[PDB]
RNA sequence: GGAGCUGUCAACCGAGCGUGGAUCCGAGGAUUUCCGAAUGGGGAAACCCAGCACGAGUGAUGUCGUGCUACCCGCAUCUGAAUAUAUAGGGUGCGGGAGGGAACGCGGGGAAGUGAAACAUCUCAGUACCCGUAGGAGGAGAAAACAAUUGUGAUUCCGCAAGUAGUGGCGAGCGAACGCGGAACAGGCUAAACCGCACGCAUGGGUAACCGGGUAGGGGUUGUGUGUGCGGGGUUGUGGGAGGAUAUGUCUCAGCGCUACCCGGCUGAGAGGCAGUCAGAAAGUGUCGUGGUUAGCGGAAGUGGCCUGGGAUGGUCUGCCGUAGACGGUGAGAGCCCGGUACGCGAAAACCCGGCACCUGCCUAGUAUCAAUUCCCGAGUAGCAGCGGGCCCGUGGAAUCCGCUGUGAAUCCGCCGGGACCACCCGGUAAGCCUAAAUACUCCUCGAUGACCGAUAGCGGAUUAGUACCGUGAGGGAAUGGU
């Protein structure tokens, strides 16, 4: 929650959780930034 | 909670009929509309220190006046016309 | 008249401050009818101080802040 | 009457079925019989409306 | 709370108040005419007239102010008519009820139009409407349960089973349950046998018992049986309980059951353990919370240049904030001008929730084995029959469940259910009561949302709106926003 609060009110930055990835939010964004704790927790859930 | 004879008598009537009765020592008061002639006679003999011969009362309905938000009825009064004793002190109603 | 200065009056000075303040309203109701009252804010003032005296006399027979 | 003054038993409502199976409303009223009951022996009587199932038991005396 | 204010259609004025804290916001208190369940008696609701007690006023009747006085039910007392026991009724003092509310709940009453291409059975539909009566939810509920040879183990609710089994002038249509997956979990008191004590009825006087049992006497009639109450004992399905028999066992003191002794029980206090606002008993006084609600306040960063214009929030170059780029206002698209937002601070008093005391209550004698003779396990009930209601089941071979009428059992070697019924086997112990949670609803209070409406739309109602107007009445019911 230290970095979640840091990028709330930037225009264009949308924040979601690893278990809340969905097609409408990936395709709206030109760039997808994973936290390294969040990218491993997405790969280890889909093997 | 105690009473007062000045709670019955509200105000005097100021009109060119009531000025014509001041010459004969006859006074016109607006009284509270739930008061009989004996309350009014005990009160005038205790407020002004005078002797009262007779009290004549007259209810009057309120006027109803046209207004753009509808009709509206005014307040309903009770006059009481007080005749003093033959030869007592006149009441100074301050004008 | 402040409420703080009506509380040192004992038990029957309030009954004769109530009595000489209903005469003050009575003389002011005659001056409004005859049109000889310039200060018309004094009708509102005397009605409040009659109302303020009944509050002090009622508290003393309800057991709230008694004392001469 | 149709209401017992001890057990509170009232009428039940049902139907009345004909041969063409047409159904109309009627009442099963209870067998209410009047009694002049006493409380203590030799006492004064009192008119009550009781049913026959409470005279068959010992709910009242006479 | 912090400098203006005396609400608003809706101004024009008049006269005043405020840094000695006003107006305004919140909490508690006082006042609270008259009608209305309306309740002193009356009435055409908002009016009319009193009685009694205590005060005020008058020379004295007049007059006045504050209290109290309906009816019914319940409890506690006094009186006890015809009439004797007595009751009905009456007097007195305490408590309670009545009426209203948008939906939701439970019990009871109960249509029709319509569908059947007509219609009567059936449907619509146990719907509309109606009556009784609640609670913050209610009802239900601790197996007379299902199941079928292994088993599940209170109820309610949602999804399946399933538009299936079936049921139907086998027409139109209607329609389960077994069982499986979940939400949520909780279990507790009484009646009876018998044992003490209190009151009433009947019987008995050395017939006899009883005086806690045994052991000696004494007393010399308060026993024996039964009825109504209050305690103890008892709460079960693998049947349990009372009553026996044998071992085993009792925290202190006082009192008590004719006297002594051995033993045991009862009452009161103390000590110790437990439980508590609860379904399992119930009220209250204190004190303390990192607590909650009913006002609030603080809160970062541009007077930036030039162009356009009445106006910059616009364009165009620049400077910053962001745990704040939600929304709105401001002379046109504003994070940086304002009210605020993110994020933190704030409660005298009242109320709610919780903790600790105070207080209140329960427990401190039984436990274990054997015996299987007796006693008990909820009565005008179950069952049976007659007529009906409802179950998928429309009277059918019709079980289970419920109503009225009639007949009318048994206490465990009992009784009820397992879809007529019988035998066997399995399952459970009806005719007493209470029980949180999951579920249903929003007149009303705060806080957000909309590929919702934007004045013939959205509520009938942005405007005198249930207003004007129409109707005797119940009811009907508009139109009108923008400098
Ligand atoms: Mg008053
Ligand atoms: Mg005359
Ligand atoms: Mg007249
Ligand atoms: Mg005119
Ligand atoms: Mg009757
Ligand atoms: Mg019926
Ligand atoms: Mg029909
Ligand atoms: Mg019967
Ligand atoms: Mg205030
Ligand atoms: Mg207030
Ligand atoms: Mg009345
Ligand atoms: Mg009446
Ligand atoms: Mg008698
Ligand atoms: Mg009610
Ligand atoms: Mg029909
Ligand atoms: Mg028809
Ligand atoms: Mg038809
Ligand atoms: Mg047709
Ligand atoms: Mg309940
Ligand atoms: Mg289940
Ligand atoms: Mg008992
Ligand atoms: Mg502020
Ligand atoms: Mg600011
Ligand atoms: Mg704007
Ligand atoms: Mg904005
Ligand atoms: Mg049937
Ligand atoms: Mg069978
Ligand atoms: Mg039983
Ligand atoms: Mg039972
Ligand atoms: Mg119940
Ligand atoms: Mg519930
Ligand atoms: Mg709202
Ligand atoms: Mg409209
Ligand atoms: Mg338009
Ligand atoms: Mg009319
Ligand atoms: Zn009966």
């Amino acid at each position: 929650e230290a970095g979640a609060k840091s990028v709330r009110n930037l225009p264009g930055v949308h924040i979601l959780a690893p278990d809340q990835l969905n097609t409408y939010d990936v395709l709206r964004a030109d760039d997808v930034v994973f936290s390294v704790e969040a990218l491993n927790a997405y790969i280890a859930a889909n093997t | 909670t105690l009473a007062d004879p000045r709670d019955i008598i509200l105000a005097p009537v100021i009109s060119e009929k009531s000025y014509g009765l001041l010459d004969d020592n006859v006074y016109t008061f607006l009284v509270r509309p739930d008061s009989n002639k004996t309350q009014i006679k005990i009160a005038v003999e205790k407020i002004f220190a005078v002797k009262v011969a007779s009290v004549n009362t007259a209810n009057r309905q309120g006027k109803r006046k046209r207004t753009r938000t509808g009709y509206g009825k005014r307040k309903s009064t009770k006059r009481a016309i007080v005749t003093l004793a033959p030869g007592s002190r006149p009441i100074d109603l301050f004008g | 008249v402040s409420p703080g200065e009506l509380r040192e009056l004992t038990d029957e000075e309030l009954a004769e401050r109530l009595r000489e303040s209903k005469e003050e309203l009575f003389n002011l109701r005659f001056q409004m009818a005859t049109g000889q009252l310039n200060n018309n804010r004094r009708l509102r003032t005397v009605r409040q101080e009659i109302a303020r005296i009944y509050t002090v006399l009622r508290e003393r027979e309800l057991g709230l802040a008694t004392g001469p | 009457a149709a209401v017992c003054d001890i057990c509170g038993k009232g009428p039940g409502f049902g139907k009345s079925v004909s041969h063409s199976h047409r159904r109309t409303s009627r009442r099963w009223d209870p067998n209410i019989q009047t009694v002049h009951a006493v409380t203590r022996p030799g006492g004064n009587k009192k008119r009550l409306n009781v049913c026959t199932s409470c005279i068959k038991a010992g709910k009242i005396t006479r």
